[PDB]
């Protein structure tokens, strides 16, 4: 539908181990969502097969 | 719009080993 | 009975979810960024690029 989804973007974050001598970065960005429209907003119809 | 001065800080903290072994 | 016109109030609450990719780099590959693997030399230019 045409806004069926509130959804929130964190700030990206990066942090690594020094595993072996060289660096292993890892980045991780939290993001979080909630449905925003009382009723159903979305619905499939399994056409094919 | 995310990438490396914080990521610049995270390389290269490198050139850094003696914080010398000396009193 | 004529039915009073009804209220109600509905609250929601969000789900929260998380990414991350990872990276690693290479333990000689680390001297040569930095520098402290560099030398003064005319190869070692070519390898740090």
């Amino acid at each position: 539908e045409k806004a069926s989804e509130s959804y929130f973007m964190g700030q990206m974050q990066v942090a690594r181990t020094e595993s072996g001598g060289g660096l292993h970065l890892q980045l991780t960005q939290p993001r979080a969502n909630v449905d925003l429209g009382v009723g159903f907003t979305a619905a499939y119809a399994a056409a094919a097969l | 719009m995310s990438v490396q001065i914080g990521n610049g800080l995270l390389m290269v903290v490198a050139p850094g080993t003696l914080t010398v072994g000396s009193a | 009975p004529a039915d009073q016109p009804v209220h109600n109030y509905m609250i929601k609450r969000l789900d929260r979810r998380s990414l991350n990719a990872a990276f690693s780099i290479a333990v000689e590959a680390l001297g040569l960024i930095s520098g402290e693997n560099l030398d003064g030399t005319h190869i070692s230019s070519a390898m740090r690029l």
